[PDB]
RNA sequence: UUGAUUUGGUGAGAGG
């Protein structure tokens, strides 16, 4: 009663943010479970830190709109949602972002402390028309796991924040997209078996295969109680 | 006798060489078609629903 | 296989498309039907095993 | 298949041969009577 | 032979629910199949035409 | 013929469901938010797509 | 690998002559004494030839031009080793 | 990371073979995760011991009947199929089953050794008529996983068995039906927990806190190629 | 130099 163990046999870098672990032999019907358990930890509970809350000025609600700017708040949020940040020691730091002139504003342009750090610093923010428009935004970045959004956090929160604070979803959890397949392999006898081919494409702040690891040991720690 | 040795080289044949499937009652010229094959556990042709 | 929140695994899965072209619809009522004479058979497979 | 079930050959037909009638491709079985 | 209504009385004699229909999980994700699905006994055969 | 009924069932809407009128940063975080279990396959949504 | 033949087809646009192209290429190298002008991923001498074909380095005119190359060397070979 | 680990809390025995078991405490979203993962190994990869080879004193193939008995041979195969064994120390034994006299033959009327234990004492097999009809056959039961059929086990088997041994296919997997539940937990400080109730459904044969703990071990056995390499 | 017979033809039934 004796069980295949396979070898991982590739890392298709395509990118510095994309990979493809092509993965051969497993018993029949394993491919399934380790790829299935492994995406939904990286979907749903992989820690991380993101930007969860911003006070503009100017605004008074999600629906307004300041000037000097062609994008509207809705694109400020998205694309500070798009923003990938990371914290070291701490896990509640506000940032503070402040740009007058012609020329867009990008991620190298915020203040940071010397704990936090970007990992694309050439990310859009917004861009601004008028060389008088002095844009404010101050940024708070907490830490969490996984996925949380906006619409949920607006029901599960109750106290009465300041006019001006902004809510935005909080993709703590540092992958993009992980979706697999199963093909079949062959050891020279049976046919039965199966190859997992796990793709990964994450943002910034870490490295698709430091990203499964991670979630590996997860679910090892997890599973750590009643073995033998 | 199929020894252990000649699935290897059915795999070393087959790799690049394509096959006619038909269909029996062949009405058009898109009732040939040539395909490469891909070696099945089992007795059926697996044929790839669009076609 | 597809189980329901029971446990049983189901044996056969047939396709849906075939019903609304082909217009045997008795097909459904059968399984509808034999879906009702097996829930008497666990029933009483209940009621016997359980021993009464 | 590829068994021998009745060995049914003649000489003078080296010059010998191997008519014996034989398990058809592709089949198993039990023989039952 | 038997009406509509009186499979739906006798699926109430049985505990299963009156629409025929289940709600089912898939095995390999163990999720549940939205709009439920219609799971039931048919009497299937197997023809003389083995492959 | 299954095929279509599996992109009509995709690409349609329903007039509420999970994670009605949010707003999604790209086509990624759809799909990760239909395979997590907070929004539904059908549910009218402004997203940003290239 | 090999899916589509298109680019090929697109490098000697007949489609009825990319089949006899390649064919004289392939029974040069299945044969064939030669060796292909492409890195090879273990595939067969059809899909060589055409992956030739694709980058643009074999078509009928290489083909004849090599051929009167291999006519004129066998030419000298033979007055420089009978003369 | 502010995790948990859960424990086996509590272990209740519906009957001999239908058996839950909870865990506990499991973190938020785990709990469909841990719950398919154990479903899908608890079905496929679980040891458990069948009959694999059956031995009539006097009965040449199975399609063949006897004297003195209800059920044909294939029949008898087909209800030794469905045996139930639980043996401790070796992992290949063989049984002994006689009896003359008119009334059905039980699984209890094995003449067990020390090591093996029949774990369904009502288990018909035949029903014999005559009182001078007997019956005699050799059982043998081996211990695997999976499905291993006839067909395969016509030459895969090595050690050159004599001629007269009835194969009857082997279903060594000893669990039939699992269904796990996803409740709300009653933790008394945190309430984004769950715990998993996992509803095992066995042959009688294996023991449910065994069962998972070899699914466990073989799930963390699988992941350390994840976690070692890359 | 190391081995062998249906296609032929009719009738009936079946599959797509």
């Amino acid at each position: 009663t004796e069980f295949l163990k396979p070898r991982l046999v590739d890392i298709e870098q395509v990118s510095s943010t994309h990979a493809k672990v092509t993965l051969e032999p497993l018993e029949r019907g394993f491919g399934h479970t380790l790829g299935n358990a492994l995406r939904r930890i990286l979907l749903s509970s992989m820690p991380g830190c993101a930007v969860t809350e911003v006070e503009i000025d100017g605004v008074l609600h999600e629906y307004s709109t300041k000037e000097g700017v062609q994008e509207d708040i809705l694109e400020i949020l998205l694309n500070l949602k798009g923003l990938a940040v990371r914290v070291q020691g701490k896990d509640e730091v506000i940032l503070t972002l402040n740009k007058s002139g012609i020329g867009p504003v990008t991620a190298a342009d915020i203040t940071h402390d010397g704990d936090v750090e970007i990992v694309k610093p050439q990310h859009v923010i917004c861009h601004l028309t008028d060389e008088n428009a002095s844009i404010s935004m101050r940024i708070k970045v907490q830490r969490g796991r996984g996925y949380v959004p906006a619409s949920t956090r607006i029901h599960s929160e109750e106290d009465e924040r300041p006019i001006g604070r902004l809510l935005v979803d909080a993709c703590y959890s540092p992958v993009e997209r992980i979706a697999y397949n199963v093909e079949a392999a062959r050891v020279e006898q049976r046919t039965d078996l199966d190859k997992l081919v796990i793709e990964m494409e994450t943002n910034g702040t870490i490295d698709p295969e430091e990203a499964i690891r991670r979630a590996a040991t997860i679910l090892a720690e997890q599973l750590e109680a009643f073995v033998d | 006798r199929e020894e252990a040795v000649v699935w290897d080289i059915l795999d070393e044949v087959i790799r690049e060489h394509p096959v006619l499937l038909n269909r029996a009652p062949t009405l058009h010229r898109l009732g040939i078609q040539a395909f490469e094959p891909v070696l099945i556990e089992g007795k059926a042709i697996q044929l790839h629903p669009l076609v | 296989m597809p189980y329901d929140e029971n446990g049983t695994p189901v044996d056969i899965v047939l396709n849906p498309l075939g019903v609304p072209s082909r217009m045997n619809i008795g097909q459904i009522l059968e399984t509808h039907l034999g879906m009702a004479a097996k829930g008497i058979g666990d029933k009483i497979n209940a009621m016997l095993k359980q021993q009464q | 298949g590829g068994d021998i079930l009745v060995g049914k050959v003649t000489p003078k037909g080296s010059d010998v041969k191997d008519s014996s009638l034989r398990v058809p491709n592709g089949v198993s079985g039990t023989v039952i009577d | 032979g038997a009406k509509e209504a009186e499979i739906k009385e006798l699926l109430k004699l049985g505990d299963l629910p009156t629409s025929g229909q289940i709600r089912l999980y898939d095995g390999r994700t163990g999720e549940q199949f939205e709009r439920p699905v219609t799971v039931g006994y048919m009497y299937m055969l197997k023809l003389n035409h083995l492959v | 013929q299954d095929v279509v009924l599996g992109l009509y069932y995709m690409t349609r809407d329903c007039v509420n469901a999970k994670g009605e009128g949010m707003v999604l940063t790209g086509p990624k975080e759809a799909e990760r938010l239909y395979r997590s279990g907070l929004a539904s396959l059908h549910a009218r949504v402004k997203v940003r797509i290239t | 690998a090999r899916v589509t033949v298109q680019d090929a087809v697109e490098k000697i646009g007949n489609r009825f002559d990319l089949v006899l192209v390649a064919a004289r290429r392939a029974r040069q190298m299945q044969v064939g004494g030669k060796d292909p002008l492409v890195p090879e991923e273990n595939d067969k001498t059809t899909v060589i030839a055409l992956r030739e074909i694709e980058e643009g380095l074999i078509n009928n005119q290489i083909l004849d031009v090599r051929e009167r190359q291999e006519q004129q060397e066998q030419e000298a070979a033979e007055l420089q080793a009978v003369t």
